[PDB]
């Protein structure tokens, strides 16, 4: 699945943001507009036992240019709260189901 | 940021005289404004803005680890004043700008700028290149006395544009009544167990990683009482300065 960080109108938002997926399935964040911007996963947002630095970019790493991607495939089922670090407070936030 | 203001508050200054950024940005701290006491037609000038904190502060990042503080600031002219052009923008100036980016609340609105997020140890004072207009090419421009309005802050904000409380802010009990348990959690954060005696009722209060308590187990706790400490080290504060557009003769 691909994920816009930014919407087409310069909104602060991953489109979409909340969304299902099949475990092995990958997720390609691109940057869209408004970056820089990055993706973290909430460490206590996540399925019991997975490995946050395994699925996330640092809060310090940041995807600058438009087109630059980050992709990740998730296996474990359950609910992920990711969010941008620097956007956060915008409402740059959204939410990952692998079933 | 200056992007949440822009996205949902068409005029950044309220009928109070508030500028829009305190919705959020809930602590004050001082601002400063210098402005040249007059100015010439058509000429280029700059306003410096200041926004002073102890720069030895951390303040608690979104993921709970401590950083430092980010500065922006939203400067309000009168209509005819707008970002001076690169080409009228001195080298000796060029500099002193760094490399920041205004922009302008709104694309109709060329006497609003913003600017920031951008980090506070490089940009605590910042200059905005400001192009005076010409009466004699703008009938609305007169040779008159101006107010300029600034906003400057510094450090993460209280609450988002949902009306969520973000992680830089007191939690408060959402019950009064015992502490019954505190479940110290795995990745950071807690589950606060409230019984309710009054009401016979059983509530939970969760608090995010990056704060600590301030209760213990057993103790009383009241209605809307503080159950952790405040991490807030940044704030908002606003300015004024007058400036008067001068007639080149007298
Ligand atoms: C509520 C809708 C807000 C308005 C209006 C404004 N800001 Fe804001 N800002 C808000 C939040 C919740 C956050 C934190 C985002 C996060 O998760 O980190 C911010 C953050 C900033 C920052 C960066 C702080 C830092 O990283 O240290 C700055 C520089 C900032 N905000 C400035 C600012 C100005 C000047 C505004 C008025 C135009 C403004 N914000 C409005 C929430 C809200
Ligand atoms: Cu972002």
């Amino acid at each position: 699945i691909d994920v816009l960080l930014g919407a087409d109108d310069g909104s602060l938002a991953f489109v979409p943001s909340e969304f299902s997926i099949s475990p092995g399935e990958k997720i390609v964040f691109k940057n869209n507009a408004g970056f820089p911007h990055n993706i973290v996963f909430d460490e206590d947002s996540i399925p019991s036992g997975v490995d946050a630095s395994k699925i996330s970019m640092s809060e310090e790493d940041l995807l600058n240019a438009k087109g630059e991607t980050f992709e990740v495939a998730l296996s474990n089922k359950g609910e992920y709260s990711f969010y941008c670090s620097p956007h956060q407070g915008a409402g740059m936030v959204g939410k990952v189901t692998v079933n | 940021y200056p992007i949440f203001a822009q996205q949902n508050y068409e005029n950044p200054r309220e009928a109070t005289g508030r500028i829009v950024c305190a919705n959020c940005h809930l602590a004050s701290k001082p601002v400063d404004i210098e402005v040249p006491q007059a100015v010439l037609p058509d000429t280029v000038f700059e306003a410096v803005v200041k926004i002073p904190y102890d720069m030895q502060l951390k303040q608690v990042l979104a993921n709970g680890k401590k950083g430092a503080l980010n500065v922006g600031a939203v400067l309000i002219l009168p209509e005819g004043f707008e970002l001076a052009p690169p080409d009228r923008i001195s080298p000796e100036m060029k500099e002193k700008i760094g490399n920041l980016s205004f922009q302008n609340y709104r694309p109709n609105k060329k006497n609003i700028l913003v600017i920031g997020p951008v980090p506070g140890q490089k940009y605590s004072e910042i200059t905005f290149p400001i192009l005076a207009p010409d009466p004699a090419t703008n009938k609305d421009v007169h040779f008159l006395k101006y107010p300029i309005y600034v906003g400057g802050n510094r450090g993460r904000g209280q609450i988002y544009p949902d009306g969520s409380k973000s992680n830089n802010t007191v939690y408060n009990a959402t019950a009064g009544g015992i502490i019954s348990k505190i479940l110290r959690k795995e990745k950071g954060g807690y589950e606060i167990t409230i019984v309710d005696a009054s009401n016979e009722r059983q509530v939970i209060d969760i608090i995010p990683r990056g704060l600590e308590l301030l209760v213990s187990e057993g103790e009383s706790i009241k209605l809307d009482q503080p159950l952790t400490s405040n991490p807030n080290v940044g704030g908002f504060g606003q300015g004024d300065a007058e400036i008067v557009l001068q007639d080149p003769l007298r």
